[PDB]
């Protein structure tokens, strides 16, 4: 059991979500200039904390990879398939949401 | 026949790395365009929520309060979350 | 041993990056910020990759792993064959670290040929394959709940740890909790049409 740090100065539970946040996929100046482009088309005088940006990455790139494993989860070949919208519509319909 | 769209924004290797993390190998050429198609509704549709929050508190700024509440209304993505 | 004082030194840097990222967590972007490529979400990004490397060096420094306590690092067992062979080749496949492990149908398909090959189990491919597919259905759902776990666990910030949902002020406001409903009928129409758009594409070609 390999030996543990934990910081005097700095919980752990802060740790983990900082080191959450560098392990998001998608650029975080294209995801910020697509919240921008959302944002316009709603009200030119919004704000948005830093944080609420964040979350914003965080829970779309969860619901993204989610769409990926139920369309993972419903197939099977012996040879493997390229993965086609018609995938993620049928496999959203046997596993997914909504 | 074959084409490369152009874009601002979102890669195909980020693309292909969502994919890959869901255990999804390979995809399709529409994977790409459909990806950022989705990922821009689900934003629209929390933030679409996180502002009627903001709003209603009479605010101008969204906080990341304003999109958790918003993001438990979208089904199970966040589902249990603050308990 | 590390070098008590020069610990002591890191630490204080630590929770100084913690502060500045707080700092940051909470500035307000408007639309111009939004397009900023040194906006306060990419300060902050950015504070956060050093603060991890800083954590790193710490863990080093006290000779200790460089685990946080994710729900990722939980391993998850497999005993689900006849075959403990087979078995053992399955829970190494699913509890390789880090946030992209998620196998698909061949990768678990190809451990269990592999482990029948290894060990000269005799296994026939109809029986292989009907192996696969009951450990790859089951690993799935494990898989996909310890990362969903790994989420609501480690999400948010300062700013939301006090959420709870009796507190949704759509509870006391029916006209909140009707333009919020009427909102949920557009956003699962706005989704179904997407995925609906891109298979009607699909269909042309």
């Amino acid at each position: 059991k390999p030996h543990r740090y934990r910081p005097g100065t700095v919980a752990l539970r802060e740790i983990r979500r900082y080191q959450k946040s560098t392990e998001l996929l998608i650029r975080k100046l294209p995801f910020q200039r697509l919240v921008r482009e959302i944002a316009q088309d709603f009200k030119t005088d919004l704000r948005f904390q830093s944080a609420a940006i964040g979350a914003l990455q965080e829970a779309a790139e969860a619901f993204l990879v989610a769409l990926f494993e139920d369309t993972n989860l419903c197939t099977i070949h012996a040879k493997r398939v390229t993965i086609f919208p018609k995938d993620i519509q049928l496999a959203r319909r046997i596993r997914g949401e909504r | 026949k074959v084409l490369r769209d152009n874009i601002q924004g979102i890669t195909k290797p980020a693309i292909r790395r969502l994919a890959r993390r869901g255990g999804v190998k390979r995809i399709s050429g529409l994977i790409y365009e459909e990806t950022r198609g989705v990922l821009k509704v689900f934003l629209e549709n929390v933030i679409r929520d996180a502002v009627t929050y903001t709003e209603h508190a009479k605010r101008k700024t969204v906080t990341a309060m304003d999109v958790v509440y918003a993001l438990k209304r979208q089904g199970r993505t966040l589902y249990g979350f603050g308990g | 041993r590390g070098s008590r004082r020069q610990i002591q030194r890191l630490e204080q840097l630590l929770a100084l990056y913690v502060a500045e990222i707080r700092r940051l967590q909470e500035k307000e972007l408007d639309l111009s910020e939004l397009d900023d490529p040194d906006s306060a979400y990419l300060q902050e990004a950015r504070l956060k990759r050093k603060l991890i490397r800083l954590f790193g060096r710490l863990c080093e420094l006290k000779d200790c792993s460089s685990l946080t306590g994710r729900v990722i690092e939980q391993r998850i067992p497999y005993r689900g064959t006849r075959y403990p062979e087979v078995n053992r080749r399955i829970e190494r496949l699913i509890n390789k670290p880090g946030p992209d492990t998620f196998p698909d149908y061949g990768d678990v398909l190809r451990a269990v040929e592999k482990a029948a090959a290894r060990h000269s189990l005799g296994l026939p491919r109809q029986q292989l394959q009907l192996m696969a597919q009951d450990a790859f259905r089951d690993v799935g759902i494990r898989l996909q709940e310890r990362r969903h776990l790994d989420l609501i666990y480690n999400f948010g910030c300062h700013l939301t740890d006090d959420y709870r949902p009796g507190v949704d002020p759509a509870l006391s406001d029916p006209v909140l909790a009707r333009r919020l409903r009427e909102n949920r009928s557009l956003a699962m129409s706005r989704l179904d049409e997407v995925i609906s758009k891109y298979a009607m594409l699909q269909d042309k070609s």
